[PDB]
């Protein structure tokens, strides 16, 4: 009966008027683009009809792949579409995401991360497991999706049986059409109700203050029943905003209606992410409208439909990943959104009934200053993990490979340089066996190299734990109200040689205290990161076991225990090293960037040479997760990089 | 005479949304009684 | 009991065409059932002595419905309206007066303002003064429980009424009309505002009566301008509509905004209020 009630709802989606037209294009054409606004039914209805196509084909049942850029999106829509097909999740409908695979030999529709299908492509280059592959929400132009577009453009020349469907929510289809050999376009019209677009008369000076004020005013003064969507840039900013919105409504007294604030970000567990599908609170007995406000990152910008939303609040910002290849820095920065994003944001209002979008900037600024399209992630990311995946795909010509928006050649030079000096490439540039193993790890190349090479330093059990703690959110919960108690608990685990060994101490103590939720609270340790780290470690070890990489430990009483770990770190991060200059600042190797130790380190002093996991570009340059290294290890472990003929004087 | 508490945010409606809404959304007044032709 | 909704007719410029108008009202009532009231908001009388009016004044012909009329819009017609506070002109046709409040037994509240704007002293019998506008506002808007009125009847269009709404055709709403009627409409907030005199039909998109996120939500206003009776271009001169009075309506239902609602046309921009 639940299936039939889902069926009644799904038949009203805009795509269903185009099912026959969809099927007509899909059978006759190899590639095509499908454009439809968010909520038209794309992610839920289109792969089910591909299952209908793939079930009627004769022979062995190949699956349907549908990519999702976002882990949170991929899991939740897989659950939803299992409910739409009246099957159990992980049976005929499953999901596969980075560090978590919920699939089986029955899986004929798998919603997956881009960076897992691309990794499956590294092991199945023609993607023979799938008869239809669906590139969904491709207007986000994520780093692994852009690679998958080119891989499928190769495979379609070799596999006339594979169908490729590129799904978008933006009018930038012309780029997607021309790139897939002038393939057809299926445009699904909106059935979004009208969205009124409001602008401020002048530009607001504090967009966070403006965001909080606009959220409260809508809740008190708007007579339409409806949920709120506040867009913000990330976790820490949402958490302070959620505290502020709480205080500023609590001071308004009992007459204001109840507001249901729900965070939605990627580091939340699945059970807490699933809470967004709960109904809004009811209207109070005094007539005050009960509303839900979802205060989300850009994970809610695509793939998701929150029913009942009427009022959208758009500050216009998000966090984007940026890479600066001239200085080899990767960072997350807050950037302005595109007009395309701002239209998609506004079109969330019109989903359940007519609605309003309150843009906190002038209408003049909207016309002339906002960018038309969002920049592709490949134009702003380190290609080192991608080039490692690309070389594993048999893509040798990285210069003339058909990227839809090609990266800067210098950025490609940095990806080749990084892999050459790591001995993942030789001096001719071919992919070594070491690189081929590194690509299979769902890690950055520095992290992948460090896990593999640590086997020879007899400390691969510890480095795998460090890498897992680095592949997950930072493990020290440091609440603003509780900093003193959190630091004093953190200093119980602080290792003198730095953060990597401090993460090791936290992880060992976590495993020694039998994964205790209470112990995590009492020591301000992120239980969810640690369970994710344990999940990360148990799967990377299964990759290590697959490549026979020996899990080794050094004697804990030996002086060389921590020293060997510190040497093993150098094997992957020798490019991410800084020297302590005589004036007490650090200078990064080759790129000569002036940096400081990040204020979350345990290092209270400055070693002459420090290795760092992450460069943190802010109002000052910081290096984060730092460890003391000795300079006589650099010339012995990496002579090609530390050749003093070409190395700058530092 | 013709010779002579945090500030609320003001919003003004967009021009573009007006043109799209006028054509598509002109709902016939539900209270209007349609008079016949002569 | 919950009362059945009322049914009303609104008529534009009659211009002395009494037989044409009332035969049409009779045909409609025979076809669609009885209407409660006919509101004539334009020129009721023509410029020349009307032989037709004499038959109605004497009782040979009778209006088929209770008819309320707005007053003498010009000097030529002032002679037909004997008492400035209102009087019965003929059977079933009642002049409401220069200004006042009509409250029906159903609870329907109608505010009316007759004439064109004038600043002259003494005030001509065919004109309204600033005093008329101020008096009406004080009678209603000074009560803490005031939400609005059901119907406002004026003969001229309000000045600047075309702002934010759909196209008004040949009438430039910024140059024509009365600024006092605009100010009066802003204060009284009618659910329906009927006007004429411009000899064309214009049904404007609804506008909201509150300022978004600055004030609590209020109901929307529908402005409808009606054409002249018997016009050659066949523009709509008779408007039929059915209304539940505001006093009987649920608060949440009354303030519901239609999807095509626009901003209030009479609100100045933030630079002009500085004076």
């Amino acid at each position: 009966p639940r299936y039939y009630d889902i069926l009644k709802k799904r038949l009203q989606l805009p795509v269903w008027e185009y099912k026959d037209r969809f099927t007509d294009i899909l059978v006759r054409h190899q590639s095509f683009v499908l454009v439809g606004e968010t909520g038209s039914g794309k992610t839920t209805q289109i792969p089910q009809w591909c299952v209908e196509y793939m079930r009627s084909l004769p022979g062995p049942k190949r699956g349907v792949a549908c990519t999702q850029p976002r882990r949170v999106a991929a899991m939740s829509v897989a659950q939803r579409v299992a409910d739409e097909m009246d099957v159990m999740l992980g049976q005929e409908v499953g999901y596969s995401i980075r560090f978590e695979d919920c699939s089986s030999a029955k899986t004929i529709l798998k919603y997956m991360t881009d960076g897992m299908l691309l990794r499956e492509a590294m092991n199945d280059p023609l993607l023979e497991r799938y008869g239809v592959i669906i590139l969904d929400e491709a207007h986000e132009r994520t780093l692994a999706t852009d690679i998958l577009m080119g891989v499928l453009k190769e495979v379609v020349r070799q596999r006339s049986d594979l169908k490729v469907i590129v799904m978008s929510a933006t009018l930038d289809a012309g780029k997607f059409q021309i790139y897939f050999d002038n393939c057809p376009l299926l445009t699904i019209p909106g059935r979004t109700h009208p969205v009124e677009i409001f602008y401020t008369p002048e530009p607001e000076r504090d967009y966070l203050e403006a965001a909080i004020r606009t959220v409260i005013q809508i809740h008190m003064c708007e007579e339409e029943e409806g949920d709120l969507l506040l867009f913000l840039t990330g976790q820490e900013e949402i958490d302070e905003a959620c505290k502020r919105i709480k205080r500023e409504v609590d001071d308004l007294g009992p007459e204001v209606g109840d507001i249901k604030i729900i965070p939605l970000y990627s580091t939340l567990p699945p059970q807490q992410q699933q809470r967004i599908f709960e109904p809004p609170p009811p209207k109070k007995q005094n007539g005050a409208i009960g509303r839900k406000v979802v205060v989300s990152t850009n994970i809610a910008e695509t793939s998701l439909t929150i029913d009942g939303v009427v009022f959208v609040i758009d500050p216009g910002f998000a966090k984007q990943k940026v890479y600066n290849p001239r200085i080899r820095v990767e960072s997350l920065l807050v950037t302005a959104i595109s007009k395309a994003s701002a239209q998609q944001r506004a079109g969330r209002a019109g989903r359940t009934r007519p609605g309003k979008c309150f843009r906190l900037y002038t209408e003049k600024a909207y016309k002339t200053e906002m960018q038309d399209n969002t920049y592709p992630e490949i134009l702003r990311s380190n290609l080192g993990s991608v080039v490692l995946q690309l070389k594993k795909l048999g893509i040798d010509d990285l210069v003339h490979f058909d990227f839809m928006d090609p990266p800067a050649p210098e950025t490609l030079m940095r990806a080749l340089e990084l892999l050459n000096y790591l001995a993942a490439l030789n001096d001719d540039g071919d992919l070594t066996e070491l690189g081929s193993m590194m690509a299979e790890f769902p890690l950055d190349p520095q992290l992948a190299k460090m896990v593999i090479a640590s086997c020879d330093y007899n400390c691969s059990n510890e480095v795998l734990s460090i890498t897992a703690m680095l592949s997950v959110p930072q493990c020290f919960v440091r609440p603003t109200e509780a900093k003193k108690a959190a630091d004093e608990a953190k200093m119980r685990f602080a290792h003198i040689d730095g953060d990597h060994l401090t993460l090791l101490n936290v992880y060992h103590a976590f495993k020694q205290n039998h994964e205790s939720v209470q112990w995590c609270y009492d020591n301000f340790i992120n239980y969810r990161s640690l369970m994710s780290a344990d999940n990360v470690r148990q799967q990377l070890s299964r990759i290590m076991d697959r490549f026979n990489l020996p899990r080794r430990s050094t004697d804990f009483t030996s002086r060389d225990y921590y020293i060997n770990i510190r040497k093993a770190l150098v094997t992957g991060y020798f490019m991410q090293v800084a020297h302590l200059e005589r004036t007490g600042h650090y200078l990064t190797v080759k790129d000569n960037q002036v940096v400081q130790l990040h204020p979350s380190t345990v290092l209270d002093h400055k070693p002459e040479w420090v290795l760092y996991n992450e460069f943190v570009l802010t109002t000052k340059n910081y290096i984060r997760t730092c460890t003391d290294i000795k300079p006589e290890w650099l010339v012995k472990i990496a002579p090609q990089y530390y050749d003093m003929s070409n190395f700058p004087q530092c | 005479y013709n010779t002579q508490a945090q500030s609320k945010i003001l919003f003004v409606r967009s021009d573009a949304s007006r043109e799209e809404l006028a054509e598509l959304a002109q709902q016939v007044n539900p209270e209007e009684i349609q008079l016949g032709e002569d | 009991m919950a009362q059945k909704p009322l049914r009303l007719l609104a008529c534009g410029d009659v211009e002395g065409k009494f037989d044409i108008l009332f035969n049409r009202v009779q045909a409609i009532q025979k076809k669609s059932g009885n209407f409660d009231l006919l509101l004539c908001v334009g020129n009721f009388f023509g410029s020349t002595q009307d032989a037709e009016w004499e038959e109605y004044k004497t009782g040979i012909k009778k209006a088929p419905i209770q008819t309320y009329v707005l007053g003498a819009n010009n000097q030529e017609t002032v002679k037909y309206f004997q008492d400035a506070d209102g009087c019965e002109l003929a059977e079933n046709i009642t002049y409401l007066g220069r200004k006042g409040i009509f409250t029906g037994s159903s609870g329907l509240q109608i505010v009316y303002l007759s004439g064109t704007e004038s600043l002259n002293e003494p005030v001509p019998g065919y004109s309204f003064s600033p005093k008329d506008v101020s008096s009406l506002r004080m009678m209603l808007c000074t009560t803490s429980q005031f939400k609005g009125v059901d119907i406002l009847l004026t003969s001229p269009w309000p000045k600047c009424v075309g702002n934010f709404g759909n196209s008004s055709g040949e009438v430039d709403t910024k140059k024509c009309g009365s600024a006092l009627v605009s100010s009066l409409a802003t204060g009284l907030k009618p659910r329906y505002h009927f006007a004429a005199l411009e000899k064309t039909y214009y049904e404007r998109l609804p506008y909201r009566n509150h300022i978004i996120l600055q004030e609590n939500a209020q109901h929307a206003t529908r402005f409808i301008a009606l054409a002249n009776v018997g016009n050659p271009e066949k523009k709509k001169y008779l408007y039929a509509f059915s209304i539940v009075p505001m006093k009987l309506m649920d608060a949440a239902e009354l303030v519901k905004q239609p999807p095509d609602v626009t901003e209030n046309p009479y609100r100045k921009s933030g630079q002009e209020a500085s004076i």
